[PDB]
This record gives C-alpha cells, sequence and structure tokens, in this order.
C-alpha cells in the first residue's frame, strides 16, 4: 500500500544520507593514523637533536619530551583504531541492515508479482475455456476447467502468501525502531569514554612533564 | 682556542637536525588542522542525519552536533598554537644559526688576515682581537637567549596543553553523563 511506499522513499534517502556520514570516518581515520606517524617520526628527531647536544640539562628534557610524543602516538593509534572498530564498523554494519528491508520491500514485491503472474494465467484459462465451449469437442471441456479451479486457488494462494509477507516486514521494521532507541543512547557512549579516555590521558601526560621542564637550571 | 672550531662543528649538526625537527613539526601541525577541518567536516554530514529522523531521536542526536563544532575550534587552537612555540621557535633559530654561522667567516676573514699581516699590521690584528671578543660575547649571548627560550617555550605551552585537554574534559564529561541520566 502506500506505508510501503512511504517506508521505502526516505530509507533509500536515509541510508544516502547514512552512507554519506560513513566516508567522512573512513578518511578521519586515515587522517588521524597519519597524524599518528606523523607524531612518532617527529618525536624520532627530537630524541635525535636531544642525543646531539652539548648542554645536559636541555638534552634531558629533550629526551623527555621525544619520549611523551610516542606516548601520543600510541594514544593516536589507539584513537583512530576505537574510532574505526567502535564507530565506523558500527555504521558499515548499519547500512548492512538496511540492506535487509530493501531486500524484504524487494520480496515483498517479488510476491505481489507473483501474485499478478497468477492473475496474468488465470485470465487465460477462462478465456481458454471460452473457446473450447463454443466449437464441438467435449473433451477439453473436461480438461481446462480443472485447472481453472487450480488456478483460481493459486491466485488466491499467492495473494495471501504477498498478505502475510506484507505483515512480518512491518513487525520487523518495529522490531528496530524500539531496539534503536535503547541501544543508541548506550552505544553513542560508548564511543566517548574513549574521547574521554584519551583526554584525561593526555591531561596525565602534560602535567608529568611540567616539572621536567621546571628542573631546568 | 679551538672554543671557534668545536662550536662551528657544533653549529653544523645541530642545525641539521633542527631544521629535521622544524619540517617535522610543521607536519605534525599540518596533519593536525586536517582532522581539525574533518570535525566541521563532520557536524556538516551529522546535521543532515537528524533531517528525516524520529523526534526523540532528534534530540538525543543534535546535542552532539553542538559539541563537535566546539571541538573543532579547540583543535584548531592546538594546531596554531603549537606552530607559535615549535616550528617558529625552531625557525627562529634556522635564521639567526644562519647569522651566527656568518659570524665565524667575517673571523676568519680577520683570521687570513691575521696570517696575511703577519707574513710582513696590526689594524688585521686590532680588528681581529676585537673581532675574536665581540664574536666571542655575541656567540655565547646568543647560547643563554637560546637556552632560556627554549625552556620558556616548553613552558607556555604544557600550561596550554593542560587547560586545552582539561577543556575538552569539562566538554565531553558535560556530554557523556548528560546521556547516562536522561
Ligand atoms: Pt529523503
Ligand atoms: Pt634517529
Ligand atoms: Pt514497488
Amino acid at each position: 500500500d502506500i506505508w510501503f511506499e512511504e517506508k521505502l522513499q526516505e530509507v533509500e534517502c536515509e541510508e544516502q544520507r547514512l552512507r554519506k556520514l560513513h566516508a567522512v570516518v573512513e578518511t578521519l581515520v586515515n587522517h588521524r593514523k597519519e597524524l599518528a606517524l606523523n607524531t612518532a617520526q617527529f618525536a624520532k628527531s627530537l630524541a635525535m637533536l636531544g642525543s646531539s647536544e652539548d648542554n645536559t640539562a636541555l638534552s634531558r628534557a629533550l629526551s623527555q619530551l621525544a619520549e611523551v610524543e610516542e606516548k601520543i602516538e600510541q594514544l593516536h593509534q589507539e584513537q583512530a583504531n576505537n574510532d574505526f572498530f567502535l564507530l565506523a564498523e558500527l555504521l558499515s554494519d548499519y547500512i548492512r541492515l538496511l540492506a535487509i528491508v530493501r531486500a524484504a520491500f524487494d520480496q515483498r514485491m517479488k510476491t505481489w508479482q507473483r501474485w499478478q503472474d497468477a492473475q496474468a494465467t488465470l485470465q487465460k484459462k477462462r478465456e481458454a475455456e471460452a473457446r473450447l465451449l463454443w466449437a464441438n469437442k467435449p473433451d477439453k471441456l473436461q480438461q481446462a476447467k480443472d485447472e481453472i479451479l487450480e488456478w483460481e486457488s493459486r491466485v488466491t494462494q499467492y495473494e495471501r502468501d504477498f498478505e502475510r509477507i506484507s505483515t512480518v516486514v512491518r513487525k520487523e521494521v518495529i522490531r528496530f525502531e524500539k531496539e534503536k532507541s535503547k541501544d543508541f543512547k548506550n552505544h553513542v557512549i560508548k564511543y566517548l569514554e574513549t574521547l574521554l579516555y584519551s583526554q584525561q590521558q593526555l591531561a596525565k601526560y602534560w602535567e608529568a612533564f611540567l616539572p621536567e621542564a621546571k628542573a631546568i637550571s | 682556542d679551538d672554543f671557534f672550531e668545536q662550536e662551528k662543528n657544533f653549529l653544523i649538526n645541530y642545525y641539521n637536525r633542527i631544521k629535521d625537527s622544524c619540517v617535522k613539526a610543521d607536519k605534525m601541525t599540518r596533519s593536525h588542522k586536517n582532522v581539525a577541518d574533518d570535525y566541521i567536516h563532520t557536524a556538516a554530514c551529522l546535521h543532515s542525519l537528524a533531517l528525516e529522523e524520529p523526534t526523540v531521536i532528534k534530540k538525543y542526536l543534535l546535542k552532539v552536533a553542538e559539541l563537535f563544532e566546539k571541538l573543532r575550534k579547540v583543535e584548531g587552537r592546538v594546531s596554531s598554537d603549537e606552530d607559535l612555540k615549535l616550528t617558529e621557535l625552531l625557525r627562529y633559530y634556522m635564521l639567526n644559526i644562519e647569522a651566527a654561522k656568518d659570524l665565524l667567516y667575517r673571523r676568519t676573514k680577520a683570521l687570513i688576515d691575521y696570517e696575511n699581516s703577519n707574513k710582513a699590521q696590526q689594524e688585521c690584528c686590532q680588528k681581529f682581537e676585537q673581532l675574536s671578543e665581540s664574536a666571542k660575547e655575541e656567540l655565547i649571548n646568543f647560547k643563554r637567549k637560546r637556552v632560556a627560550a627554549f625552556r620558556k617555550n616548553l613552558i607556555e605551552m604544557s600550561e596550554l596543553e593542560i587547560k586545552h585537554a582539561r577543556n575538552n574534559v569539562s566538554l565531553l564529561q558535560s556530554c557523556i553523563d548528560l546521556f547516562k541520566n536522561n
């Protein structure tokens, strides 16, 4: 009916909006990982500097700085991965979920056409019956008519087939909307503590460096 | 006095690995604004998600859309601040070392004038004995001003990264526990 045409237009347009958001993360994950390398490689340069130095107080803190960035590229590495396995794969699998209803809605009208494919051959048996009813032969009178009542129930059979598939996808859609409400609040929190742990560990890293900078005398 | 030869032999390696740390610093700040640009490239596609979304879920989502707009600015602070304290401090001692290395060449220009006039004048001696003192002081003064600046630039940012990280903590926690108890 119309509710089935409804829950197909927006979903196409929603899955489109859903697919357009997954593209950013795949580049964001690529960007942070690129920065993790651009951080450890940068740390690998602040160490050779602190090594190639005549002053002692600076050479001490310079190494103590190059070590800090090596702790950040790991925090960066964990960040991008926890952005991929926990957010990107959270997406790439939900559009996969939307692909199931795209097959169910396909399967729903694959059953409707099956019903019409039964009504397509039903009008033939009555049409063929109209010919064997006029000209003189009693054989095909008791042959095609037996096939009439057969497909007459087949178009009834496929009709009730189409009715029930139309219903199971309604229960299938509602099965999502409740599971989305109770889980997304948690699923969006499950991702934020990673940023929280990163920020806390980020802060917990710089406050440990500050005394190592005052120690320069 | 081998002080001038070894410092020159120190001026060649420290310049080469400072330049290395400089180009790697800008890359770290370049690769940072890239992610910072994506935080506003994310909310652009994130706001367009609640365009056709349930009523109760629309509010659950848009509150984090405002969050990402704030996080785009904070990440813009660190990417810019690191270019003022790392690369710029690293860039400053690429040009002054380039000028400090130019100071020894003139001392040789008074030293070969010392050797040219010795195989025969005191103006090639009074100038060198002044250059072996004026440049001797302008070079040691360049150290204490560099060690202090290296200690200062490392201090200003450690107090900044503390505020930045503690800010974002006071920004994410304003949203996590807002969802733990909706
Ligand atoms: Pt749409
Ligand atoms: Pt190395
Ligand atoms: Pt259709």
